[PDB]
RNA sequence: AGCUAAAUAUUGGCGAGAGACCGAUAGCGAACAAGUAGAGUGAUCGAAAGAUGAAAAGAACUUUGAAAAGAGAGUUAAAUAGUACGUGAAAUUGCUGAAAGGGAAGCAUUGGAAAUCAGUCUUACCUGGGUGAGAUCAGUAGUCUCUCGAGACUAUGCA
RNA sequence: UUUCAAUGGCCCGUCUUGAAACACGGACCAAGGAGUCUAGCAUCUAUGCGAGUGUUUGGGUGAUGAAAACCCAUCCGCGAA
RNA sequence: AGAGCAUAGCUGUUGGGACCCGAAAGAUGGUGAACCAUCUAGUAGCUGGUUC
RNA sequence: UUGAGAAGCUCAGACGAGUAGGCAGGCGUGGAGGUUUGUGACGAAGCCUUGGGCGUGAGCCUGGGUCGAACAGCCUCUAGUGCAGAUCUUGGUGGAAGUAGC
RNA sequence: UCUAGCGAAACCACAGCCUGGGGAACGGGCCAGGCAA
RNA sequence: AAAACUUUCAGCAACGGAUCUCUUGGCUCUCGCAUCGAUGAAGAACGCAGCGAAAUGCGAUACGUAAUGUGAAUUG
């Protein structure tokens, strides 16, 4: 009674398994993508240097004054003042 | 070359270093201590000052006054080399300050020491909108 | 050199080298500063010939970058896209829906909101359930949204965000890297409900102009100049820089214009990487691939798509 | 039968605090007029059989798992019979490859992993 | 498995004598494979390198692009092939290296001793 | 008075094969310029010292500095490999942030506070029907390996 | 985890001394660092054989390390008296 | 109406450099009373140390 | 009733200072034969870290960061195998000290 | 004497207000005390 | 009570060169063999390279010649 008892207990215990495996197969689980060592260590010093290359604050800087320069705004902006606004009427003529 | 500060990438600042440089550590110590957070130009002044004996540096940590002028010569040419590399970026000098400054250990072969100096900016733009 | 296998005497040898080095670089540029200064011409063309190399001058030759002339054959296949509404006389509204991965913590639920912050008409509802992305850009669709962002958090920690275009617009797929927040930034600011500025650099490629296309369907198409919030979407080397400002116009002296503008970080700051850009609903194995990238290809660092 | 525990903090060797070339390794103190060995007042504890924790739950986490230690995708199986005791411990130096086809294989077994979420990511 | 008491089985004994060799016997350590069609036409198997023999790259940042051997770099076990650079910082041409074993010998230089050497190991033209 | 092979010895010399041997404070005094530098009138004595990287691709060029060097910039998979070069521990020192700081500190218990991690899960089970299915089921037909029937299948119908 | 609050706790090792007192040794960190190798004897236990017992001086042999393994001739040692 | 013999281990004991460190040596042979090198692992009841 | 690692499982009661000393079971290091059809460029070993655990404990397993080419669990074999001291050997480094001073 | 410049060795368990008592010194740590900035 | 100073803890940079990995080295055992010099040995010194710092090599025929081979490289 001891061996068949043991065989019931697996037989049970593998169809829990093979029901789980169904069941997770249906549902849309999500996917596991593995990271690298080597990709995130290039691709976190690759970065740095493009802050450095990328001199943000330089470059929001020229082609914002050269978007008020333009004039994208009407007639006069709501961000400007007219202290600033003279030396741009001097500079547009 | 990777510093010791948070800042002094291309945002607003310029860099210099200093290395194996032959003048006593402690006095290059107190010597940056006291020129940490001052402005570039007052800075300046405030060496020519130690030069004429006109200021003293404090020596608070490694002790009172003293006018020692080599490691000023030393600071003298690092804060130099520090605007020539803040005009290389082409940054706004008027409102140049010391933000950093630190002052470490060398090799024990005379105590060198090495020297690095960060300048910086300081701005505040008004929200308004309300 | 290396020849020489003791280690005392290969230090010897390099620094007497470098010595050497050093002091003929000297004289070549003393005496190169000696006949420049008799002759500022030589100074002249030198400056206008040697000129430093750099990562985007030495950039890999690719046929896909759009001149400077706009060419008509891109405005006809880009007048009737998915985001021509947006851009046509319509004038579309964007409403924006912010979810997060299957059960996540409140880390995301703080920087969302800074991302909400700079989304002004841009809803959030927390992902509950076994409903599935492919699910929730078919029942946006028949709400009243446009795009659709998912801020995917594992391990406690924000990593990947990706991006629909409803109702079958391509799905885009960053993944986010330094992602600070409001508060770990230095002289940070409080921001307001005001309508940001876009700004968008540095996307010459054809496929990061279509990328650039979608952050630009992204935001209300009328800013409010009163507020004078500006939203930064910097490419570089690939690595797009999402950064926010306040920003006031100051006299600048060094600005040849004369005027330029004090800068005040709004947050949040962080990087994205396009991984892969899909066509229809962004659906991890049966979707299109507009573009994926090879992990290999990229270490060539004079080579973009972005 | 719960997961209690007779003391939480560990025991540290005496004066491993105030020197550096003493390591916090709990070491006999065999000194002959050692009075921290002599148990007074004020000292410290020391290691005897009487903390021992109880038999059925030595080895047991604080949810009542007990940790076990799967090298391969062939050790996470034989864990089919005693996913309600035993927790798959993924050891430490299995590469991202195989540790997602061991917690795959381990979620749809019904065993626990306790780290299954190291050096991985997922994506939706 | 050797058998031999004339042969040795050591790494450092091995390695001594791989970096102790001199020139010529080098030059037998720089060996090249033959092209399938070359290997059975002189049925030989593989051939030691040669200044002016037509090769293809097969492993390495350079494989696929052929050329010729323009010399041998015994002293380093190397061969320098045309046309298979690389850009220095001062623009020039520095020569990547590739080791003998890798490349594969499309068009022989053929020298009156390489035809005899060709006969010698029971091959013919 | 005389010689005489082989069996035997062998910390040297000419080579050779190995090792449950040491792995750069070890093993030789010497992994390298090793009895070498250097010390001593002299006889003698006698060290320290291995590792960039696949490739030198060893940092052009611009700029500051009398230079030395620094800053831009470049190469690289990576410069958290820049020749003071593999990994880079502890002691030790400098900068910053934090709290604490009436002649010590120190640790132990008990908490509190700040700061931070531990782990979260209704979902499955059972039952009811319908709908399409499949097979280990056919009041069914064949092949294969075993030992009638036990497997793996190939048709065909889905009761 | 840092810190605070209340209660507490005379520097460790050696040596000395009933005990201390002591006198010593201790600026700090890393690495190195001390019942080992062998012949003889006796004891206990384990194993093989048992009025026996023990191949390895040596010889035979060992094609795949052959300095291993495997095999036994003439003595001999210790027992038996 | 013999109970040993052989191998391996454990603990013990006696030697051997004999757990580690530390006492002026002495002798031989050299170098220019001095100094050097070896015999030498010369000698200890003693001293200090002897590791989860 | 499944509770035969009979070296297992189970039941009951009393007991618990410790030097010299006696006995027993274990943890850890280098290497050795067997083994895990073991791990490893999708990252070995190592290292740091107020991450999480395990053991009375020696010790162990794991997360993150660095890192870049090897390594381990189990059964036995084996030894130059475990440190806080020895005015211990070697290297490094402080206070003293910018002092004695030159 | 000051200012520059060049710059040790010795020593180092750790410290450092005493008052008394604390039996074995106890004061350099223990308890009663004051002090303690 | 903050600063200064003093103290602990964390971040970062120096300092130092342990740890880990190896390794044209050491040590140990076995094995084979017999070979210096008045025909100038061992040793020493001075020389010698298209340039060598040591280092090897070589002797005014100098980092060697003749001869036998191999067959195209030396390599800073």
């Amino acid at each position: 009674g001891r061996q068949i008892h043991r065989c019931k207990q697996r037989l049970t215990r593998l169809t829990q398994y093979l029901l789980k495996a169904r069941r997770l197969a249906l549902k849309h689980q999500p996917a596991l993508i593995p990271i690298k060592p080597k990709q995130a260590h290039r691709e976190a010093s690759r970065e740095r240097k493009a802050l450095i290359a990328a001199k943000l604050e330089k470059n929001i800087e020229k082609e914002l004054v050269k978007r008020l320069k333009s004039g994208v705004y009407g007639d006069q902006p709501l961000n400007v003042n007219e202290e600033i606004w003279n030396k741009v009427l001097a500079a547009r003529e | 070359v990777r510093y010791s500060a948070s800042p002094a990438l291309e945002t607003k600042c310029a860099k210099a270093r200093g290395a194996y440089l032959r003048t006593h550590f402690k006095n290059s110590r107190e010597v940056a201590f006291t020129i940490n957070g001052m402005s570039l130009k007052k800075a300046f002044i405030f060496l020519d000052n130690v030069k004429e004996h006109k200021q003293a540096v404090p020596f608070r940590r490694f002790n009172q006054a003293r006018w020692p002028v080599k490691s000023v010569k030393f600071f003298y040419d690092l804060l130099k080399n520090a605007e020539a590399n803040a005009e290389a970026k082409g940054l706004d000098m008027d409102k140049l300050i010391i933000k950093h400054v630190q002052v470490n250990a060398a090799p024990k072969q005379s105590s060198p020491s090495h020297i690095e100096i960060i300048v910086a900016e300081e701005e505040e733009a008004v929200p308004k909108a309300n | 050199m290396g020849k020489i296998k003791n280690k005392i005497v290969r230090q010897q040898q390099y620094m007497k080298a470098l010595h050497q080095k050093n002091k003929d670089k000297l004289e070549r540029r003393k005496e190169r500063a000696k006949e420049e200064e008799k002759d500022p011409e030589k100074k002249r063309l030198r400056l206008s010939e040697n000129i430093p190399a750099t990562i985007e001058s030495k950039r890999v030759y690719d046929e896909t970058i759009i001149e400077d002339k706009p060419d008509e054959e891109l405005q006809a296949e880009l007048k009737d896209d998915e985001f021509s509404a947006y851009f046509s006389e319509e004038r579309k509204v964007p409403k924006l829906l912010v979810t997060t991965s299957k059960r996540a913590s409140r880390k995301c639920y703080d920087f969302a909101s800074e991302l909400l912050d700079c989304f002004p008409n841009a809803e959030f509802r927390k992902r509950t359930g076994d409903i599935e992305v492919h699910e929730i850009a078919e029942a946006a669709a028949k709400r009243g949204y446009t795009d659709l962002l998912v801020l995917n958090e594992d391990r406690k920690k924000t990593n990947a965000l990706t991006l629909v275009h409803l109702p079958n617009g391509p799905s885009f797929y960053f993944t986010l890297s330094n992602l600070q927040t409001a508060k770990e930034i230095s002289n940070h600011g409080r921001s307001t409900g005001h309508i940001p500025e876009l700004i968008i650099n540095n996307f010459s490629t054809r496929l990061g102009m279509t990328v650039a296309r979608a952050f630009q369907s992204l935001f209300i198409q009328t800013p409010q100049i009163q507020g004078r919030q500006v939203v930064t979407i910097h490419c570089q080397r690939d690595f797009l820089f999402f950064r926010r400002h306040r920003y006031a116009f100051r006299e600048k002296s060094n600005m040849p214009d004369g005027i330029g503008t004090g800068l005040q970080e709004l947050g949040p700051r962080f990087t994205m990487r396009l991984r892969m850009v899909q066509k229809g609903v962004w659906d991890r194995k049966e979707g299109e691939v507009f573009f994926e990238s090879n992990a290999g290809e990229e270490s060539d660092r004079r080579k973009f798509w972005l | 039968v719960n997961i209690i525990k007779k003391r939480t903090k560990p025991f540290k060797r005496h004066q491993s605090d105030r020197f550096k070339r003493v390591g916090e390794s709990w070491r006999k103190p065999r000194g002959i007029d050692s009075c921290v060995r002599r148990r007074f007042r004020g000292t410290i504890s020391m290691p005897k059989i009487g903390y021992g924790n109880n038999k059925k739950t030595r080895y047991c986490m604080p949810n009542g798992l007990k940790a076990f230690l799967v090298r391969n995708v062939s050790d996470v199986e034989l864990l089919l019979m005693h996913n309600k005791t035993y927790a798959a411990e993924i050891a430490g130096n299995v590469s991202a490859r195989k540790r997602v086809e061991i917690v795959e294989k381990a979620r749809a077994l019904g065993v626990k992993v306790t780290n299954a979420g190291a050096k991985v990511r997922s994506q939706e | 498995m050797k058998f031999s008491r004339d042969v040795t089985s050591s790494r450092r004994k091995q390695r001594k004598a791989h970096f102790g060799a001199p020139s010529s016997v080098r030059r037998v350590l720089m060996s090249a494979p033959l092209s399938k069609e070359l290997r059975e036409q002189y049925k030989i198997r593989s051939l030691p390198v040669r200044r002016d023999d037509q090769i293809t790259v097969i492993r390495g940042s350079n494989k696929g692009r052929e050329g010729k051997i323009t010399s041998v770099y015994r002293k380093k076990f190397l061969l320098l092939i045309e046309r298979v650079t690389r850009e220095k910082a001062n623009g020039a041409s520095a020569p990547v290296g590739i080791d003998a074993s890798k490349v594969v010998i499309t068009k022989l230089h053929l020298d009156k001793d390489r035809k005899d050497l060709i006969v010698r190991k029971g091959g013919k033209v």
